[PDB]
Protein backbone atom coordinates (compact mmCIF):
# COMPACT_ATOMS: atom_id res chain seq x y z
CA UNK A 1 0.00 0.00 0.00
CA UNK A 2 2.81 2.42 0.84
CA UNK A 3 4.50 1.79 -2.50
CA UNK A 4 1.23 2.36 -4.38
CA UNK A 5 0.55 5.59 -2.48
CA UNK A 6 4.07 6.87 -3.14
CA UNK A 7 3.74 6.06 -6.83
CA UNK A 8 0.47 7.97 -7.06
CA UNK A 9 1.96 10.92 -5.18
CA UNK A 10 4.95 11.01 -7.51
CA UNK A 11 2.60 10.92 -10.51
CA UNK A 12 0.78 13.91 -9.05
CA UNK A 13 4.12 15.66 -8.52
CA UNK A 14 5.12 15.03 -12.14
CA UNK A 15 1.82 16.46 -13.37
CA UNK A 16 2.32 19.45 -11.06
CA UNK A 17 5.76 20.06 -12.55
CA UNK A 18 4.25 19.81 -16.03
CA UNK A 19 1.55 22.35 -15.17
CA UNK A 20 4.13 24.72 -13.68
CA UNK A 21 6.16 24.45 -16.88
CA UNK A 22 3.06 25.13 -18.98
CA UNK A 23 2.27 28.23 -16.90
CA UNK A 24 5.84 29.36 -17.55
CA UNK A 25 5.31 28.72 -21.26
CA UNK A 26 2.08 30.73 -21.27
CA UNK A 27 3.87 33.65 -19.62
CA UNK A 28 6.73 33.39 -22.11
CA UNK A 29 4.38 33.37 -25.11
CA UNK A 30 2.46 36.31 -23.66
CA UNK A 31 5.73 38.23 -23.34
CA UNK A 32 7.05 37.19 -26.74
CA UNK A 33 4.02 37.25 -29.02
CA UNK A 34 5.00 38.81 -32.33
CA UNK A 35 5.41 37.59 -35.86
CA UNK A 36 9.22 37.66 -35.77
CA UNK A 37 9.25 36.57 -32.12
CA UNK A 38 6.76 33.80 -32.89
CA UNK A 39 8.92 32.58 -35.77
CA UNK A 40 12.05 32.52 -33.59
CA UNK A 41 10.27 30.80 -30.70
CA UNK A 42 8.76 28.19 -33.03
CA UNK A 43 12.26 27.48 -34.34
CA UNK A 44 13.60 27.21 -30.78
CA UNK A 45 10.79 24.84 -29.79
CA UNK A 46 11.45 22.71 -32.88
CA UNK A 47 15.14 22.50 -31.98
CA UNK A 48 14.28 21.55 -28.40
CA UNK A 49 11.87 18.87 -29.61
CA UNK B 1 30.09 -9.42 -10.02
CA UNK B 2 28.31 -7.92 -7.02
CA UNK B 3 30.08 -4.61 -7.62
CA UNK B 4 29.23 -4.71 -11.32
CA UNK B 5 25.62 -5.58 -10.49
CA UNK B 6 25.36 -2.57 -8.20
CA UNK B 7 26.82 -0.37 -10.93
CA UNK B 8 24.31 -1.68 -13.46
CA UNK B 9 21.41 -1.18 -11.06
CA UNK B 10 22.37 2.45 -10.49
CA UNK B 11 22.95 3.03 -14.20
CA UNK B 12 19.60 1.58 -15.24
CA UNK B 13 17.83 3.62 -12.57
CA UNK B 14 19.47 6.85 -13.72
CA UNK B 15 18.81 6.08 -17.38
CA UNK B 16 15.12 5.54 -16.66
CA UNK B 17 15.04 8.82 -14.74
CA UNK B 18 16.63 10.62 -17.69
CA UNK B 19 14.18 8.93 -20.04
CA UNK B 20 11.33 10.36 -17.99
CA UNK B 21 13.02 13.77 -17.98
CA UNK B 22 13.24 13.70 -21.78
CA UNK B 23 9.63 12.55 -22.00
CA UNK B 24 8.52 15.50 -19.86
CA UNK B 25 10.54 17.94 -21.95
CA UNK B 26 9.20 16.45 -25.18
CA UNK B 27 5.59 16.69 -24.03
CA UNK B 28 6.00 20.28 -22.89
CA UNK B 29 7.71 21.12 -26.19
CA UNK B 30 4.77 19.67 -28.11
CA UNK B 31 2.35 21.67 -25.96
CA UNK B 32 4.29 24.88 -26.54
CA UNK B 33 4.34 24.12 -30.27
CA UNK B 34 0.55 23.80 -30.14
CA UNK B 35 0.16 27.11 -28.32
CA UNK B 36 2.57 28.81 -30.73
CA UNK B 37 0.59 27.43 -33.67
CA UNK B 38 -3.05 28.43 -33.36
CA UNK B 39 -5.44 30.60 -31.35
CA UNK B 40 -2.61 32.18 -29.37
CA UNK B 41 -4.20 35.20 -27.67
CA UNK B 42 -7.41 33.77 -26.23
CA UNK B 43 -5.77 30.46 -25.33
CA UNK B 44 -2.94 32.25 -23.53
CA UNK B 45 -5.32 34.42 -21.53
CA UNK B 46 -7.75 31.59 -20.73
CA UNK B 47 -5.35 28.80 -19.78
CA UNK B 48 -3.25 30.59 -17.16
CA UNK B 49 -6.16 30.74 -14.71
Amino acid sequence: ELDDLKGDQNVKESQLRKEKAEIESIEQQLKLKGIEEVRLRIQQVQQEL
Amino acid sequence: LTAQDEELTQEIKQEEEQKQQFAQQQEIALEEKKRLERHEVWNLEEDKR
